[PDB]
RNA sequence: ACUAACCAUCUAGUAGCUGGUUACCGCCGAAGUUUCCCUCAGGAUAGCAGUGUCGACCUUCAGUUUUAUGAGGUAAAGCGAAUGAACUUUAAAUAUGUAAGAAGCCCUUGUUACUUAACUGAACGUGGGUCGAAUGUAUCGACACUAGUGGGCCAUUUUUGGUAAGCAGAACUGGCGAUGCGGGAUGAACCGAA
RNA sequence: CCUUUAGUCCCUCGAAAUUUGAGGCUAGAGGAGAAAAGUUACCACAGGGAUAACUGGCUUGUGGCGGCCAAGCGUAGCGACGUCGCUUCGGCUCUUCCUAUCAUACCG
């Protein structure tokens, strides 16, 4: 058993989106996290994950909708910043 | 040296009994022909493992640190020496005390 | 130091430079050459196991490898044969080709005036 | 495989090799300390007490120094 | 043995022990005889013994 | 919704493992190893032994000496030679690499697409001159095919390192492994001798 | 950019007065690149290599280290006796042997 990060195995296109991969050696451009809002989005799927199974519908579902408005939020933040920094 | 520390992982596995612990040694000074028994204060090599410096061992050939203050050296400077090298000259584990001579 | 494939060569391994050190066997030992790079020149050197040679293909440089003399002297024995042989045959005399090896000494007498002989003993007493 | 190949034949060598290594170690460390000894003898300039760095810097900063 | 006396005495024809042979004396064959000396006993005949 | 026992047969189930494996005499007779591939107890090649074919007829080869030349200038003598293991005229003991013919060396001028300022060099050709140390030789080499082998123990010498003393590791050679006999009162490691 | 080394006592800054510290100068040493890299007689786990394991004229009553002295060896180094300096276990047993003898015998 190793680890596929050890060995230089391609990445595949997936339902889950390759991205824009970045080459192997180089400047993976560090991408910081310190507001409140992008911590929050994160801490939601953290709590999310080991909380785990839950019985009840609506407690399922209001679970997943509270990771739905951090993130609502963060996109909302980080587009307010991009119009800030574009326009001043 | 201390009576109570708290050791690193890499060393909390070798025990160094209570019998084999010694905290003085007969110092021999070369220029002023005397021995005195002076405290020892901290192991510097013991050029024999490196891992024996950071236990303490003291075997025979290791420089050790020990406290001159009694002697009275005047140094160059005018003051009085506290603190010199010393070399271990004998077996502490066949004979049960640890010789040294003063690096002076 | 120009050097050609198929030269008899000599290896003296000095310790002016690291590279290229070759083991204390192979330190002094006499082959010829096979390939000739820049730096490097391989060299063949057969050594016994018991009774049989192996060949050592083993890579040397320039201050290292000198070229050796052990021909020379068979080139400077055939051209002398040569010389003596046309030589022989102008006069008409015979001449040997051969090379001897060391006969014993035959008689003579040696002379004790103004060489008297000094006595020893077994321990110089002077 | 390869490289455990190397090292299945090669082992004990490395062995007597390592015992070799750090007999030798053994001898410059006791050369050094010798070395002290005879420069302290001669002449030597000290401080109160000894020097705070490693006992490898300070004997070569000392016999650098004369 | 060493092997190189061993060749010295397959060369002098001294195979078995107690095999004699004549050497007409010279540099060359001096120099073999003086490496297989803790093997053999040699000197100088006279007529009778040839 | 899901997923015990005995009898006969498939079955003479699967082993790399254990035990065993059947007259005599003669002849030839080993290895315990280099290298390469591969992790699954292994294969290939070469070496040793043998058979067949072909080529040469001691033709030719050789754990040897001599000669020439390297790496060892290591001892020694002197400094009424100079200079000062690191000095030298000379030079030990000691092992040790290479080479010693017609399967050879040089010269020569014809060509060449190579090369040079050039018929100039190099290669391809022509011709010229007691066969060029000793000793031994119970043959040498080439190709193809076939079986058993892939360990080591001890000792000398040299050498690396260590211990209070032990000791551990390399290189060569030798003894034992496949060996009987004489001696050491006896006997894996000793002496003599097969 | 700081730190070390030697130098002219060559310039500046700070301090105290009857001297210093820190900079500055001369030339030696330390510090392709935010992806990761190197390194350890250390620890944990897994695996590999050398190895069945030790002692057999063994053991016993007088310490080690340093100096002084020291016949020699030698032509500086080794150097004893002394002196100075610093201090698994317990019980059970029978027969015989040993002496390194507790007692009984005899001696100084």
């Amino acid at each position: 058993v190793y680890s596929e990060k050890e060995l230089g195995i391609p990445q595949l296109n997936t339902v889950t989106p390759v991205g824009v991969t970045k080459p192997k050696g180089k400047k993976k451009g560090k991408v910081f996290v310190d507001d409140r809002e992008s911590m929050n989005t994160i801490l939601a799927m953290v709590e999310a994950e080991k909380q785990g199974q839950i019985e009840s519908k609506i407690m399922r579902a209001r679970q997943l909708e509270e990771i739905r408005e951090a993130r609502r939020i963060e996109a909302e933040k980080k587009e307010a910043e991009r119009k800030a920094l574009l326009e001043n | 040296g201390p009576d109570f520390t708290r050791r690193p992982v890499k060393y909390e596995r070798f025990i160094r009994p209570m019998g084999l612990r010694y905290k003085k040694a007969n110092v021999t000074h070369p220029t002023l022909n005397v021995t005195v028994q002076l405290p020892i204060l901290s192991v510097k090599k013991n050029p024999s493992n490196p891992l024996y410096t950071q236990l303490g061992v003291l075997t025979k050939g290791t420089i050790i640190e020990v406290n001159v203050s009694d002697l009275g050296i005047v140094t160059a400077s005018g003051k009085i020496a506290w603190g010199r090298y010393a070399q271990i000259t004998n077996n502490p584990e066949n004979d049960g005390c640890v010789n040294a001579v003063l690096l002076v | 130091r120009t050097y050609r494939v198929g030269d008899i060569v000599d290896i003296k391994v000095n310790g002016a430079v690291q590279k290229g050190m070759p083991h204390k066997f192979y330190h002094g030992k006499t082959g010829v050459v096979y390939n000739v790079t820049k730096s490097a020149v391989g060299v063949i050197v057969y050594k016994r196991v018991k009774h049989r040679y192996i060949e050592k293909r083993i890579n040397v440089r320039i201050e290292h490898v000198k070229p050796s003399r052990s021909r020379e002297d068979f080139l400077r024995r055939v051209k002398e044969n040569a010389e003596l042989k046309k030589k022989a045959k102008a006069e008409g005399v015979p001449v040997q080709l051969k090379r001897q090896p060391a006969m014993p000494r035959e008689a003579h007498t040696v002379s004790i005036a103004d060489n008297k002989p000094v006595t020893l003993a077994p321990v110089a007493y002077e | 495989a390869r490289k455990q190949r190397d090292l299945k034949k090669f082992g004990k060598a490395v062995q007597v090799q390592k015992q070799l290594e750090r007999a030798k170690q053994k001898r410059e460390a006791l050369d050094k300390i010798n070395q002290l000894k005879r420069k302290r003898a001669e002449g030597g300039a000290l401080g109160a007490t000894e020097a705070d760095d490693p006992f490898d810097v300070a004997v070569d900063n000392e016999l650098s120094r004369d | 043995i060493p092997p190189k006396p061993r060749k010295i005495l397959q060369l002098l024809r001294l195979r078995q022990i107690n095999n004699g042979v004549f050497v007409k004396v010279t540099k060359a064959t001096a120099e073999m005889i003086k490496i297989v000396e803790p093997w053999v006993a040699y000197g100088y005949p006279n007529l009778k013994s040839v």
